């Protein structure tokens, strides 16, 4: 789904669109960023999440390596883009990308 | 006697251009900015294979399209920051929507020179209906990134004057392939309205 | 198919220097000053054996690396004073930090000819992993210092505009060889920043 509309305040859900299996996680990093701004990292089981989506993202492995924003904002409107990377001998290969566009009816 | 498109004859200026693709490579020696002449291409459509290789800013750039009713018509070279080359890729129009596979192969010619450091296959990322052959000859790159029929970018920056450019709209031929040798993120990227262009002279 | 770095491709305009070594020659016969277009050099790269001579000033100067991936690239000479002459030497990238044997010999061409009135092997003064054979055809130098990998010593003076220039840093890699024929101490110092540096022509 590239395109998912969603009203203020109301729960979004946004699927990177590749399964995982929580045994590669470890040689795996999982990049969720909007418009170059990183968002969500989970370089080899270790998360970080920016302050500007730290308090209001949950990340959901299993659901398609999907996050979920609650109390969507009239300013988290735009393109958000996943990227996973597995780590083959000697460097780290980018096996999927996602796009996915958010827009808020205010 | 039934009809199918065909690729348009050879001539010396082609006067329609087609966005085809967009390479980023990082290195980690220096280049500081763009320099008028330092491009050298040279290109050839043998069989259904499209091929070009590129020199300059101490890389040479070898890049074959396979099973393509394209034709490679120009390329042009920029430097943006942090050792950041971008090379603009146009072919002849598209005719089938197919995806096609690549073969990228980069050697270093002036500095951190050495036999084949990396070969690899790179699945295309959006889609997973082609592959890139990547090869790397040297300790020079960190990272690659190759955009095939871009649509974010925008190539008409120092759109040439007396030709005709056209871009990819779909995001159903999009595709995406990388690789990058450094620890931290890919980092690949680069804008576009940051980089000074240059177009390589053919020979 | 195990990687290791070899050297850059030849080529006609090298761009990416370093700083090899400083020589310091000190002669008792008369010279000015510099001279645009005195000195003029050849190289060679032959074997794993890097060669490079060198004339002017009344002298010929013929320095050898061995056993080394360095090629030599560029030459400056000056003229201080009490007759010093003050030679920079430029190299492509150094790959490994293994400290090479070196071979100087100088021959007068002006003044004071002779047979060999010198031949020697120096140690490596700081570290003692190395050696120079030096050989002195003539009776006109007083004393010789050679500096492999300076690091005080600022190769930047007259940085070439078009190119790059890399030194070392470290002290681990430094070399200092030095003889002396007078009675008095060596003084064969020169303040890099007080002389007319010229960029030999190669031929
Ligand atoms: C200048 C140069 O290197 N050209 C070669 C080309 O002849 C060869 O067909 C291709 C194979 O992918 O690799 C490149
Ligand atoms: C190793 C690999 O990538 N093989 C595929 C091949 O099966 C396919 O027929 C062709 C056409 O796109 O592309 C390539
Ligand atoms: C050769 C020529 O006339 N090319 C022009 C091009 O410069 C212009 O951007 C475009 C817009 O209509 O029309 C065409
Ligand atoms: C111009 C000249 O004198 N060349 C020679 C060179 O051929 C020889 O290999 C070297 C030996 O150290 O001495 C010097
Ligand atoms: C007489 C002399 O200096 N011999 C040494 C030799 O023992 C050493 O193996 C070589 C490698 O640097 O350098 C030289
Ligand atoms: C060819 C070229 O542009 N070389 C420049 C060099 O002159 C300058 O000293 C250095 C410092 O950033 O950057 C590079």
């Amino acid at each position: 789904v590239i395109h998912v509309t969603k009203e203020v305040k109301e729960v979004a859900t946004l699927s990177c669109g590749h399964n995982v299996s929580v045994e590669e996680l470890a040689q795996t990093r999982i990049y969720w960023q909007k418009e170059k701004k990183m968002v969500l990292t989970m370089m080899s089981g270790d998360m970080n999440i920016w302050p500007e989506y730290k308090n209001r993202t949950i990340f959901d492995i299993t659901n398609n390596l999907s996050i979920v924003i609650l109390a969507l904002r009239p300013s988290d409107e735009g393109t958000y883009e996943c990227v996973v990377l597995k780590y083959e001998k000697d460097a780290f290969k980018r096996e999927h990308l996602a796009e996915v566009t958010l827009s808020v009816k205010a | 006697a039934e009809y199918k498109n065909t690729i348009c004859p050879p001539r010396q200026d082609y006067r329609y251009w087609y966005f085809a693709a967009e390479l980023t490579i990082g290195v980690n020696y220096d280049i500081n900015s763009t320099i008028m002449g330092e491009c050298h291409m040279s290109e050839s459509y043998i069989d259904r294979n499209a091929n070009i290789v590129l020199t300059g800013y101490g890389l040479e750039i070898n890049m074959t399209i396979m099973d393509t009713d394209q034709r490679f018509v120009a390329a042009a070279e920029g430097v943006g920051k942090d050792n950041k080359l971008s090379v603009l890729l146009f072919t002849t129009q598209r005719l089938d929507k197919v995806h096609h596979n690549i073969s990228v192969t980069i050697t270093c010619m002036e500095m951190n020179c050495g036999t084949t450091k990396y070969d690899s296959d790179l699945p295309e990322s959006i889609h997973h209906k082609s592959s890139c052959d990547i090869t790397i000859n040297g300790s020079c790159v960190t990272c690659v990134n190759l955009e095939t029929d871009p649509t974010k970018i925008n190539p008409h920056y120092l759109h040439p004057k007396d030709k005709y450019l056209y871009r990819n709209s779909e995001y159903g031929m999009r595709g995406s392939y990388g690789v990058t040798f450094m620890d931290e993120l890919n980092q690949c990227f680069l804008d576009i309205k940051e980089v000074s262009y240059d177009i390589c002279y053919r020979e």
